[PDB]
Parts: structure tokens; C-alpha cells; sequence
């Protein structure tokens, strides 16, 4: 009993699509107007991002072809740079990063679907909240359930939301297309190089969040048809596509609106909706709502197989890894993740820990490549059936590292906040992993345990 | 490698009674879920409605910049109408939705007879120029109202002839005025024209018989509120800016009153907050008050208006032989060429824009938090008794930032004494809230502030604010 290999070419493209298409590009133009100022500047920065996540995914792709099993971006800096690493990036990704992620798109959703019944009043957070875990929820059992319903519900969610990008840049064509617009050619009109690059740099930060989301695919490898010809190819199809779909979308929203229109805009794609329909204004908002639902499965999913991986290497206990042998699916990591999503409802200031945790993606990235350069270097005898020229990865890192320390000089307070909590992990690591002789009176409560689970969730262990 | 294998588990846990968990467990998720739907409906249904907007016109969204003198606002030097593109994003800055550019038409005499209201005059320039300006301002997103009193070189505004003729003339104009492109239209001194009522209703109804978004401004100098009144019995949306305000109402119980009985007496529609109609603030204002006011027509229920140079305070009585109606901008250090050192640093507009602690800076702050701010932009206005000299009032429209006003008219230091007890549960105020500003320095800003202990310096302004909370 393992788990079947039922994800196609398409498939992985619909993943890739669905995650990075979520609701960056809804609300971040604001943002990377605000701090651009011409219109001209922020299609650049824009275009800037899009080559940047470009090359990031096709580093990420040899990086995955290269070494062919799930959970990456962990399971490199494993086998890599050893256990201890891989464990303290896997206990801040299951603790904090995850749930957060997850029950943040959740909220995304629940408030962007009830906007039409409250336009200008706040949705109460009462009733935001309770659609959120219902979605959360909802989406767990339906993976729970099966695995090709998750595909599927996959495909038609990314579907919608190309759709309604489309149907955006249908509207701007039609806009620009019926007379004067006045806001194109003179494009660099207040083009604002405040502080020079002290100010275009950050800029570029916006962007990077609209551009998320390229490595999802990599966490589920080894479960994908042919993953040596597919796993690039969905990478290849998908990223060019997102990046042209951003800048004519930017390109929609700046036919509309005026900049101060914008800069005054708490979401652009409202105010389009509303100036361009009227009636019917309310298709805007829903869609929106409906991409965040299939962002929450093209979480959920990939998260669970993280955790997955991180049962087999003795990382986190022996219940998580264990499959139903009917369904084939993995339960007890589905149920926990959603446990743990679920149990942040209760914090106040969830928009926080994103600020606290911003330079953590960066830092891994730089650490798998490197890790993937010194692999070429020590280890010349793997199968490399893609192989990207060099040159291309250092200057990835460099771009990286250069990240980091824009991430740091940012917000230092709570980034020294989050190298804390990070290093928190150790006395876990210790205490679980590390000790092994341990007293006798605790074995047998985890057996017991773990047995009931098994018996309350018919879940067997995984065997080759 | 910790717990059962295929073959335990299936032996273990098959039998009746684990089975039967499983199903019951199930069963009762999916209940949990439904009633967490129902709850989650129940609370959604049993929610209060948002507010409909009030379909706010261009010129609800913030203040109206006058230009009398066209010729003295570029300084000395050539008055052409192009000219107003260099200083166009001046206005910009201070955040102006409109901009009422003085009579550029030909003008002799109290001659009638040579007088029209069709040809632009051609020290001001051509009409070419004009288009020009206009594509330009509205490129920028700032409209412009044209004024069109006949007789401005003249003492009357009128030719004090025949009215007809006049009427005529100048109905004649506002056609060809709007086909050029204008956004609206103002006449001053209407005082001086008999019947001017009817005259001002159609007038009004051929300006809105072209588009909805097209204004008229009329002006007189009467601050009687009965024959303000009169002037609107036929007219609804018609903007009179008249001298009631100013009528020597330094006390903060006088000016109270004078508000409140004008929103009572206006049935609380919408009218337009200024001192004077071509006048700046200091004619009628000490140096000392000139804060407090610009805090008060920020924060009034309506569309204020400021002539030119009333954002850094200019007065005639600083610098000698200037025109009492139109005073000379204070650019830079060399703006007035007589006296040649006269002009002080601080009375210049370049010297307040850096300095945070001026009327600039002031004017600039409360223009940007009035065309923002959905309370100051059509929120429900409320004025509250308060200690001997004082006019406190607060601002809330559905369930937005709720601001509450405060001004010492006083001359010396007294408490705030804030004693409502008859405002709407719906607006209470809290014990404690923000400050925005304050007129004058010396209180930090956004720190939680106790309104209980409100202590208040001589003529001193504060703009706090708090949520909305039910
Ligand atoms: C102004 O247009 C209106 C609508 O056609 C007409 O008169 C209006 O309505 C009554 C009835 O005459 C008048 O008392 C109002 O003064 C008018 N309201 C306005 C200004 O719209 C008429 O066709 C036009 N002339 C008048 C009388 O103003
Ligand atoms: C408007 O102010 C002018 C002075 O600037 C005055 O107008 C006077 O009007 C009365 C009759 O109402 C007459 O004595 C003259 O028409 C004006 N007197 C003058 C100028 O000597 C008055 O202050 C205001 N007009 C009003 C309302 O009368
Ligand atoms: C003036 O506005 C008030 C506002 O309600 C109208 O009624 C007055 O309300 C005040 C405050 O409750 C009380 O003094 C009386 O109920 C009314 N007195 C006044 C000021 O008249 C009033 O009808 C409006 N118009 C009048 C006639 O002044
Ligand atoms: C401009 O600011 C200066 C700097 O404080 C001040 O100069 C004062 O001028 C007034 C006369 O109006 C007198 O009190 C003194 O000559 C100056 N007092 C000071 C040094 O504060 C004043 O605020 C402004 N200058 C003016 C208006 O003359
Ligand atoms: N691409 C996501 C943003 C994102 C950021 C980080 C991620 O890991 C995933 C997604 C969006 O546009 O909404």
C-alpha cells in the first residue's frame, strides 16, 4: 500500500496556476502603485518580478528532476545539509507558516464572498469566521475522500479564475479600444525615483507576493505520471502564462482608473467591477472569493504531503504516514492539518506572523540551491536529465541574499522575533528526535496511542 | 514503526462496536458542520444593513480655490492665462476639487453697449489658451468654474441699466461657455439685481439642462438670515456663499449659534461654508483666530471655499500700497518688487512648506483628511453644549471613524467640560480617544487621549476621533 501516482501533465499546471493566481493580484497593484508612482514603473516592476519567478522555477525544476521525491524544499535541505536543518525549517513550517497561510486565504474568502450583501459596512467577523472553518473543513474531507476529486476541484477552480482574468481583460480591451484613454502614453508622468533604488526595491517586494507559489508542485512530486518529463514541462507551460496574464491585467486596471483612484482603492478589482458593470457589479467580488476557495485546496493538499515526508524520516510521529488502504489516502496528516489551521480562529492578530516570518522563504530558497550547487560539485554521478547552465543559480542566490537583507532592514524587531522563535526548536528536536533511550513508561503511551488512532481511523503503515 | 500492521489491524479492528463508532462519528461531524451553517446564516440574517450613498457630486468631495485677481496671483509679471499650468500642480498639492478663475471677458466701462460676455479679453489671452488650460485642469482631475459678472471693472457690478438686455447677454453666454467646456458657473453680487430671484432659478435651470454636474455659485454681501433664506425659497441646489458667517462672531456661543440656526432654518440640505464671497479669512480674522477657522470650515456639513492665498495667510496690512481686493502672492522673497526686503521668510509660501508648524502644512493635512474621510464627506453633523466659550461638535455618517470638533473661542485657558447627555446612542461618545491635530504645537499626536480632563490653551483647536462601536 502506497500512494498511487494519479497526477497528470495538466494537473500540475492547474496546481501551479491555482496557487499563484490567488488574491495578490486583486489587491497588491494598490501597493506597487503606491510605491512606483508611474504607471510605467510599476509594469516593470512587474515584468522584473515575472522574469525573477521565471528563473526561480526553472532552478527549482532541475533542483526537483535532480532529486525525485516529495515534500522538497525540505527534503533537499535533508539530504543536503542534514537532519537538523531539515527539521527546524519542518517544525516552523508545521507550527506557524502553514496554518496561518491557510486560515488567512480562508478569511480572504469568507469576507470577498459576503461583500455584496454588506458593501460598505464591514462583514461582521462573526460570520467571516464560521464560513472560513466551514471551508476549511469542507475542503479536508473532500481530500480526505479521495484524491481525483481534489484534482478535479483543482482544475475547475483554476479554470474560474482564468476565466475571470479574462473576462478583465476583455473589459480593458474594450474600455482602451472605444476612444481617448490618457492615461498610456504619458506613462512616465510622475515617474518617482524616491530615494532611487531606496524606494524601487521595495517596489519590487510588492510584486514578489502577486508571484508565489511556483514550488508547490515540487512538494508533490513522486506522485505525478513520468515526473522526469512532466515536472519541468507544467513549470514551463505555467509561469509565462501567469506572468503575461499579470501584466495585461495591470495593463486592464490602469485603462480605468486614474492613479489617485488607485492609491485611494482598497481593492482595484471592486472598483473595475463597479465602474465597468454597475448592474451585475457583484461578478467581480464572488470570483475573487471562488479563486481563494481553490487556493485553499492547492494548500491543504500539498501541506499534508509535507507532513507525510516528515513522518518517514522519524522527523514527527510515526501516526502521520499511514494511509487508509481503501481510500489510499493520508488521514491522520489531513486531519491534523486541518486541526492546526482551525486552531488559529482564536488569535486576534493573525496578520502579524506574516510580518514576523517574511525572510523565511528566501533564506530555504538560497539554501536549496546552494545546497543544489555543491550536490553538482560533490556528487557527479546522479541522473540530471534537465540541466540548467550555470551562472544562472549564483545569480539567483545573489538576488536572494539580496532579499533577505531588504527583508531585515524592513523590520528588524519582529525578524529578531522570528530568528528567536525559530531557534526555539531546538529543546523539540532534542528531546524527540535525538533521545532515543527513552523511559519505558512513555513508549508504551505513545504505542497505545498511536494504536487507538489507528483503530479510530483504519489507517495502516505505508509499505514498499 | 510504532503500531499495528495490515493484518492486526484488520483482525483488531473489524469487530462490532469499532464499526459503529466510525458511522456515529461521521454522523456527527456532518451535523456539527450543518449547525455551524445554520449559525453562521442565523447571525447573517440577524445583522444591520449598510447605508445607501447619497450620489455625492464632484464638488461634495472637497474644498473650492478662488482666484480673484488673476493678474496678482503669478506675482508681478505677465498675467497670461497659460501661466496657470506652471502653478496648476500647486493645487493639486493642496488636494482642490475646483477652481473659480476671475472675469477674463472684454470689459470697458459701465457702457453696456460695448460690453460682451463672449469674447475673453485679450490681455488674458485667446481662446485657444483658454481650451488649453481646461484640457489641462481636467487631465489633472480638477474642474473649473468660470465667473461671469458683467461689470467687474466697474464699482457696480451691474451697468445699473435695463436688466433684460443684461439677463440676456449673459444667458446668451453660459450656452457658449458650457459648449467650450466648463464645469460651472458663479455671479457675484446679486444684491444689486432686482428680482434676482427668478433670474438666478432660470439660470440654474438652463445650467442643469445641459448635465447633472454642473454648478452655480451665487454671491452676496448680506449677512441677514432672512434674506438669505429668501433667495433660496425657490432655488434647492443652488450655492450661495455670502458674509453671514462673518459678522464679528469671535465668541464661541455667538458662532454656535449662528451654525445652528442656519442648518435648522436651511432644513439641514447642503450649502457652502466661506467668510466672505471675494474677501480673504484675515479681513475679517486677528492673526490669532486664522487656525481655528480653517479647522472649522474643514469639518462643517458642506463645500468650503477659500480665496486665493488663504492656506498661508495673506493680509493687505503688511504691505503698503496694494489693492484691498487684490493682494499680491507671497511665491518666494521676491515676489513684491517695491520695498525690496520687506518680505520675511516665514510669510512666504516655499518657507511653510518645509516647516511642519505652519499654516501650510495645517491647510494642507486637513484638505487631505476631508476629501478622504467618508464622515467629513457626507457623515450626520451633531453640536453639543459645552463650557462658557466653547463649540464642540461630531461627525458620523453609518459606522465609519466617528470625529468629534472642538474649538476655544476664548481668550484664555478653560476646561472642556463635555456634557452631552443627548446625543444619539448611536454616536456616544467614549471615554477615551485619538487627536488627529491640534492648532497649536505642543500635544503629540495619535496617542490615546482621556476627554475627561481636557485642558484647553487659548484658542485651540482639537480633531479627535473613535470607532464605531455599538
Ligand atoms: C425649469 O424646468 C422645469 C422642469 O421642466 C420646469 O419648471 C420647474 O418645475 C416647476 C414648474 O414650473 C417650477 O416651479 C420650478 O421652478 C422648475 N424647476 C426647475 C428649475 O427645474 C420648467 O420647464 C423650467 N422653468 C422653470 C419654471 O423653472
Ligand atoms: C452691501 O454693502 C454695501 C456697501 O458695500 C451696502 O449697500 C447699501 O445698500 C443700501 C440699500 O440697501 C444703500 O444705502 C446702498 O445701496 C448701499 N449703501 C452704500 C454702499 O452707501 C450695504 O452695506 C449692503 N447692501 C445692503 C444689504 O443694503
Ligand atoms: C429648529 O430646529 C429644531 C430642531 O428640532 C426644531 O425643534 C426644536 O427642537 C429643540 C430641541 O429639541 C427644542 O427647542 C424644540 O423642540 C424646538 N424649538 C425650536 C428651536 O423651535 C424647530 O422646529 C426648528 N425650527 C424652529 C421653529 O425654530
Ligand atoms: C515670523 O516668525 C518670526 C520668528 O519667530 C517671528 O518674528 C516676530 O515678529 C513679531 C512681530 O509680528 C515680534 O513678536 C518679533 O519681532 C518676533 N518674535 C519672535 C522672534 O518670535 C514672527 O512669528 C513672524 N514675524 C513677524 C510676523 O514679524
Ligand atoms: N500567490 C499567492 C500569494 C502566495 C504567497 C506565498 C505562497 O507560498 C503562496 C501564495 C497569491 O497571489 O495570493
Amino acid at each position: 500500500v502506497t500512494l498511487q501516482r494519479n497526477i497528470t501533465l495538466l494537473n500540475g499546471v492547474a496546481i501551479i496556476v491555482g496557487t499563484i493566481i490567488g488574491s495578490g493580484i486583486f489587491v497588491t497593484p494598490t501597493g506597487v502603485l503606491k510605491e512606483a508612482g508611474s504607471p510605467g514603473l510599476a509594469l516593470v516592476v512587474w515584468a522584473a518580478c515575472g522574469v525573477f519567478s521565471i528563473v526561480g522555477a526553472l532552478c527549482y525544476a532541475e533542483l526537483g528532476t535532480t532529486i525525485s521525491k516529495s515534500g522538497g524544499d525540505y527534503a533537499y535541505m535533508l539530504e543536503v545539509y542534514g537532519s537538523l536543518p531539515a527539521f527546524l525549517k519542518l517544525w516552523i513550517e508545521l507550527l506557524i507558516i502553514r496554518p496561518s497561510s491557510q486560515y488567512i486565504v480562508a478569511l480572504v474568502f469568507a469576507t470577498y464572498l459576503l461583500k455584496p450583501l454588506f458593501p460598505t459596512c464591514p462583514v461582521p467577523e462573526e460570520a467571516a469566521k464560521l464560513v472560513a472553518c466551514l471551508c476549511v473543513l469542507l475542503l479536508t474531507a473532500v481530500n480526505c475522500y479521495s484524491v481525483k476529486a481534489a484534482t478535479r476541484v483543482q482544475d475547475a477552480f483554476a479554470a474560474a479564475k482564468l476565466l475571470a482574468l479574462a473576462l478583465i481583460i476583455l473589459l480593458g480591451f474594450v474600455q482602451i479600444g472605444k476612444g481617448d484613454v490618457s492615461n498610456l502614453d504619458p506613462n512616465f508622468s510622475f515617474e518617482g525615483t524616491k530615494l532611487d533604488v531606496g524606494n524601487i526595491v521595495l517596489a519590487l517586494y510588492s510584486g514578489l507576493f502577486a508571484y508565489g507559489g511556483w514550488n508547490y508542485l515540487n512538494f508533490v512530486t513522486e506522485e505525478m505520471i513520468n515526473p522526469y518529463r512532466n515536472l519541468p514541462l507544467a513549470i514551463i507551460i505555467s509561469l509565462p502564462i501567469v506572468t503575461l496574464v499579470y501584466v495585461l491585467t495591470n495593463l486592464a486596471y490602469f485603462t480605468t482608473l486614474s492613479t489617485e483612484q488607485m492609491l485611494s482603492s482598497e481593492a482595484v478589482a471592486v472598483d473595475f467591477g463597479n465602474y465597468h458593470l454597475g448592474v451585475m457589479s457583484w461578478i467581480i467580488p464572488v470570483f475573487v472569493g471562488l479563486s481563494c476557495f481553490g487556493s485553499v485546496n492547492g494548500s491543504l493538499f500539498t501541506s499534508s504531503r509535507l507532513f507525510f515526508v516528515g513522518s518517514r524520516e522519524g522527523h514527527l510521529p510515526s501516526i502521520l504516514s499511514m494511509i487508509h488502504p481503501q481510500l489510499l489516502t493520508p488521514v491522520p496528516s489531513l486531519v491534523f492539518t486541518c486541526v492546526m489551521t482551525l486552531l488559529y480562529a482564536f488569535s486576534k492578530d493573525i496578520f502579524s506572523v506574516i510580518n514576523f516570518f517574511s525572510f523565511f522563504n528566501w533564506l530555504c530558497v538560497a539554501l536549496a540551491i546552494i545546497g543544489m550547487i555543491w550536490l553538482r560539485h560533490r556528487k557527479p554521478e546522479l541522473e540530471r536529465p534537465i540541466k540548467v547552465n550555470l551562472a544562472l543559480p549564483v545569480f539567483f542566490i545573489l538576488a536572494c541574499l539580496f532579499l533577505i537583507a531588504v527583508s531585515f532592514w524592513k523590520t528588524p524587531v519582529e525578524c529578531g522575533i522570528g530568528f528567536t522563535i525559530i531557534l526555539s526548536g531546538l529543546p523539540v528536536y532534542f528531546f524527540g528526535v535525538w533521545w532515543k533511550n527513552k523511559p519505558k513508561w512513555l513508549l508504551q503511551g505513545i504505542f497505545s496511542t498511536t494504536v487507538l488512532c489507528q483503530k479510530l481511523m483504519q489507517v495502516v503503515p505505508q509499505e514498499t | 514503526f510504532t503500531g499495528l500492521s495490515k493484518e492486526e489491524l484488520l483482525k483488531v479492528a473489524g469487530s462490532p462496536g469499532w464499526v459503529r463508532t466510525r458511522w456515529a462519528l461521521l454522523l456527527l461531524f456532518w451535523l456539527g458542520w450543518l449547525g455551524m451553517l445554520a449559525g453562521a446564516v442565523v447571525i447573517i440574517v440577524r445583522a444591520p444593513r449598510c447605508r445607501e450613498l447619497p450620489a455625492q457630486k464632484w464638488w461634495h468631495t472637497g474644498a473650492l480655490y478662488r482666484i480673484g485677481d488673476l493678474q496678482a496671483f503669478q506675482g508681478h509679471g505677465a498675467g497670461n492665462l497659460a501661466g496657470l499650468k506652471g502653478r496648476l500642480d500647486y493645487l493639486s498639492s493642496l488636494k482642490v476639487k475646483g477652481l473659480v478663475l476671475g472675469p477674463i471677458h472684454k470689459n470697458q466701462k459701465d457702457d453696456v453697449a460695448q460690453t460682451d460676455l463672449l469674447q475673453i479679453d485679450p490681455n488674458f489671452g485667446s481662446k485657444e489658451d483658454f481650451d488649453s488650460l481646461l484640457q489641462s485642469a481636467k487631465k489633472k482631475s480638477i474642474r473649473v468654474i468660470l465667473d461671469l459678472t458683467p461689470n467687474y471693472r466697474g464699482e457696480n457690478s451691474w451697468f445699473s441699466t435695463q436688466v433684460d438686455t443684461v439677463a440676456t447677454k449673459v444667458k446668451d453666454a453660459l450656452e457658449f461657455w458650457l459648449q467650450a467646456g466648463v464645469d460651472g458657473f458663479q455671479v457675484r453680487d446679486i444684491e444689486n439685481l432686482k428680482d434676482a430671484s427668478s433670474f438666478l432659478a432660470e439660470w440654474q435651470n438652463i445650467t442643469k439642462g445641459f448635465s447633472e454636474d454642473r454648478l452655480l455659485i451665487a454671491g452676496t454681501n448680506s449677512s441677514d438670515l432672512q434674506q438669505i433664506l429668501s433667495l433660496l425659497e425657490s432655488n434647492k441646489d443652488l450655492l450661495l456663499t455670502s458674509s453671514y458667517l462673518s459678522d464679528s462672531g469671535s465668541t464661541g456661543e455667538h458662532t454656535k449659534s449662528l451654525v445652528t440656526q442656519y442648518l435648522n432654518a436651511t432644513g439641514n440640505r447642503w450649502c457652502s461654508w466661506s467668510l466672505s464671497q471675494a474677501r480673504l479669512l484675515t479681513s475679517f480674522l486677528p492673526a490669532q483666530l486664522l487656525r481655528l477657522y480653517q479647522l472649522m470650515l474643514f469639518t462643517l456639513p458642506g463645500t468650503p471655499v477659500f480665496s486665493y492665498g488663504d492656506e498661508i495667510g495673506l493680509d493687505a496690512a503688511a504691505l503698503p500700497g496694494q489693492p484691498m481686493e487684490a493682494p499680491v502672492m507671497l511665491w518666494d522673497e521676491s515676489s513684491f518688487p517695491d520695498i525690496p526686503g520687506a518680505v520675511s521668510a516665514n510669510m512666504t509660501v516655499k518657507g511653510q512648506s518645509e516647516d511642519p508648524g505652519s499654516l501650510l502644512s495645517l491647510f494642507r493635512r486637513l484638505s487631505d483628511q476631508r476629501s478622504k474621510e467618508r464622515s467629513l464627506l457626507h457623515g450626520d453633523f451633531h453640536a453639543f453644549s459645552a463650557g462658557p466659550g466653547l463649540f464642540s461638535y461630531i461627525r458620523h455618517w453609518d459606522q465609519n471613524e466617528r470625529f468629534l470638533v472642538v474649538l476655544n473661542f476664548g481668550d484664555v485657558g478653560l476646561s472642556a467640560g463635555l456634557q452631552a447627555s443627548d446625543l444619539p446612542a448611536s454616536a456616544s461618545l467614549p471615554a477615551k480617544a485619538d487627536l488627529l491635530l491640534s492648532t497649536q504645537p505642543g500635544r503629540e499626536e495619535g496617542s490615546p487621549l482621556e476627554l475627561e480632563r481636557l485642558k484647553l490653551e487659548p484658542h485651540e483647536g482639537l480633531l479627535l476621533r473613535f470607532p464605531y462601536a455599538a
